[PDB]
RNA sequence: CGGUAAGGUGAUAUGAACCGUUAUAAC
RNA sequence: AAAGAACCCCGGCGAGGGGAGUGAAAA
RNA sequence: ACAGGUUAAUAUUCCUGUA
RNA sequence: CGUGAUGACGAGGCACUACGGUGCUGAAGCAA
């Protein structure tokens, strides 16, 4: 298995990704 | 040295089997076509899904660039 | 002792021993798929709306898309895996995985490196002049986003890998190519139209429909492989009574042909990917170690001799160039292939158990099936080739698939077609495992 | 050669592959 | 009329049995 | 038609060497 | 008795291995 002392539930990575999208999706576009 | 000989032989011995394995329907008036079907069908779904998303977003980007 | 400290700091994915319904593995996969396509729609935050064309060579095997939140794509992950297979391959760092140690060592380790290669590539990309404006400030910002997007994939892969079907990478690649096709041919600036329109305009352009053909041909060719197949077996045995039938007969087959050299060739092509990148990079940022690019790609040097010819039409105007590449790829394939042995691959040991039960044994009755139980050598022998064969077989079909040249990437189409079929199989082994909650190993 | 006909390839006998539905299925 | 008892449990992936359903009835 | 050699199971029968 | 046979086999070693076992090599090889 994995020696990853930390456990991360997928629901997070998904939501964290919805994060990158929103941020840059607006950080870039929607100028001004 | 010998190593190369054996390796070269194995390839030949295999080519021989390919000869025996065919009869059926070379392979079958349904088999081959199948792979292409499922394969193409799968690529279509993945490709189609990409098209939706993709192209609509491009229209907007251009129309607001 | 090992890099266990930071290694234990690198997050992972919570694998539930709960009920993960087919319907859920499916629905999961799909969510990953979309976040992907989506990320491929979003440009990287960068004022310099002007970018120097594109690298028509890295995108395909990388499943990336330069200029987007995934401009680096699977590229790192592949790079990483490439090194590992290189070290743990040429014995340089001999390891007998067997033990959950070496196994989880080889892995965990590689994973880390993937994040290392995640940033490296990022920097290398911008440093290769993938965007044009090297505003130390803006440059930094970009790299951030870039490698971080690739990170998300690394974790999205993990998700699919433990919450859905098939594989992230495998998926991703097929995801990209498929799209690259459906869009290139039919999308906005679609080719089918550019051709169709060119017909209406009255100036029939054979160059607009061409690439579309290239792809059909390639598909039919790369597919021809997934056609053959034995048939098959077989076994036998009866005397049922275990308290409920037990007639016993014996499984069948066959299975198909190709795929094995899948991950291998993915690495060969990916090697070349990191050369054309690493050469240009270490070109407009140093000395011409690898080759003199100019014009974007390379027009001389190791780089030149190792640049796949595809795109639209096959290039005859350089025979020698062809020859070398081919041979160059071929051998590179044999390599990673061998390095896949020292590691792991389609093994008889494994097929032994499972090709020695189909039937019965037991007490009730005399159902035959002797098999079997000491006759494995019959596989490892008949086996060797199967996967292969290879660096020239698989590597050849891929390379020549590029001379011909096609939409999405001759080679890309290949992997895809395979990945897609190995993905169909996955969907079946599942549609069935969704019945008898046990035979999760037959 | 005649009758007959949506059903058939005798039984334990399923499955598999096939033959027929209008006048060379089968009986 | 096979609807000849899916599925769950003890038991030696036994024997046998207890539930669960089929059935007008498993008296 | 002999001596070696060989199969999980055949043998002056199969392989070899020599009749 | 020659030859068959500077061939084979051959104590034992160098190898893998599932632990049924398998490869490379190889001394003496005569007389009463």
């Amino acid at each position: 298995e994995t020696f990853s002392k930390i456990r991360v539930k997928p629901e997070h990575v998904i939501g964290v990704t919805v994060a990158f999208v929103i941020i840059e999706a607006i950080l870039t576009y929607g100028r001004f | 040295t010998k190593g190369k000989a054996t390796v070269a032989f194995a390839r030949e011995a295999r080519t021989e089997v390919r000869k025996v394995i065919w009869p059926t329907r070379k392979p079958t008036k349904d088999e081959y076509l199948a792979v292409a079907k499922v394969t193409a069908l799968g690529i279509s779904l993945l490709g189609i899904i990409g098209y939706i998303i993709h192209v609509p977003a491009t229209y907007i980007k251009g129309i607001l660039k | 002792k090992k890099l266990i400290p930071i290694l234990e700091k690198i997050p992972e994915v919570e694998l539930p021993v709960k009920e993960i319904t087919f319907k859920e593995k499916l629905k999961w996969t799909g969510i990953v798929l979309v976040l992907y396509f989506i990320m491929g729609c979003i440009d990287v935050y960068t004022a310099g709306a002007q970018i120097p064309a594109i690298f028509e060579f890295w995108q395909t095997i990388t499943a990336s898309r330069i200029g987007t939140l995934i401009t680096l794509g699977i590229g790192p992950i592949v790079t990483a895996g490439i090194i590992m297979q290189l070290l743990v391959g040429s014995g340089i760092i001999q390891m007998d995985l067997s033990i959950p140690e070496n196994r989880a060592l080889f892995q965990g380790c590689q994973k880390l490196l993937s994040i290392i290669m995640c940033f490296v590539e990022a920097v290398l990309f911008v440093g290769a002049g993938a965007f044009g404006i090297l505003t130390p400030l803006l440059a930094f910002l970009v790299i951030i986003q870039i490698a971080f997007g690739s990170i998300i994939l690394i974790y999205l892969d993990e998700i699919v890998s433990k919450y859905g079907i098939g594989s992230g990478i495998g998926l991703f690649i097929a995801a990209g190519v498929s799209q690259t096709i459906f869009v290139g041919a039919l999308g906005p600036e679609g080719y089918l139209w550019k051709f169709l329109n060119s017909l209406i305009q009255g100036v029939p352009n054979i160059e607009y429909i061409a690439p579309i053909i290239g792809t059909i041909i390639v598909f039919l060719m790369v597919v021809y492989a997934e056609c053959m197949r034995r048939r098959i077996v077989v076994n036998y045995a009866k005397r049922q009574q275990g308290r409920r039938v037990y007639a016993a007969q014996s499984t069948h087959l066959p299975l198909k042909v190709v795929y094995v050299s899948n991950i291998p060739v993915i690495l060969a092509a990916a090697l070349f990917a990191n050369i054309q990148l690493w050469g240009l990079a270490l070109y407009r940022m140093g000395i011409p170690i690898l080759g003199h690019y100019e014009g974007g790609r390379a027009v001389d040097g190791i780089a030149y001799y190792l640049s796949t010819p595809y795109g639209l039409s096959s290039v005859i105007s350089d025979p020698i160039h062809a020859i070398v590449y081919m041979i160059a790829m071929i051998i590179t394939c044999v390599m990673f292939g061998i390095f896949w042995v020292e590691t792991t691959g389609l093994d008889p040991k494994s097929m032994a158990k499972r090709i020695k039960k189909s039937g019965a044994f037991v007490p009730g009755i005399r159902p035959g099936e002797q098999t079997a139980k000491y006759i494995e050598h019959r596989l490892k022998r008949y086996i060797p080739p199967l996967t292969v064969m290879s660096s020239a077989f698989v590597g050849f079909l891929a390379t020549i698939a590029n001379f011909i040249g096609a939409l999405g990437g001759g080679t890309g189409v290949l992997l895809t077609v395979s990945i897609v079929y190995r993905m169909y199989e996955q969907l079946l082994r599942e549609k069935v495992s969704e019945l008898h909650p046990a035979i999760a190993k037959l």
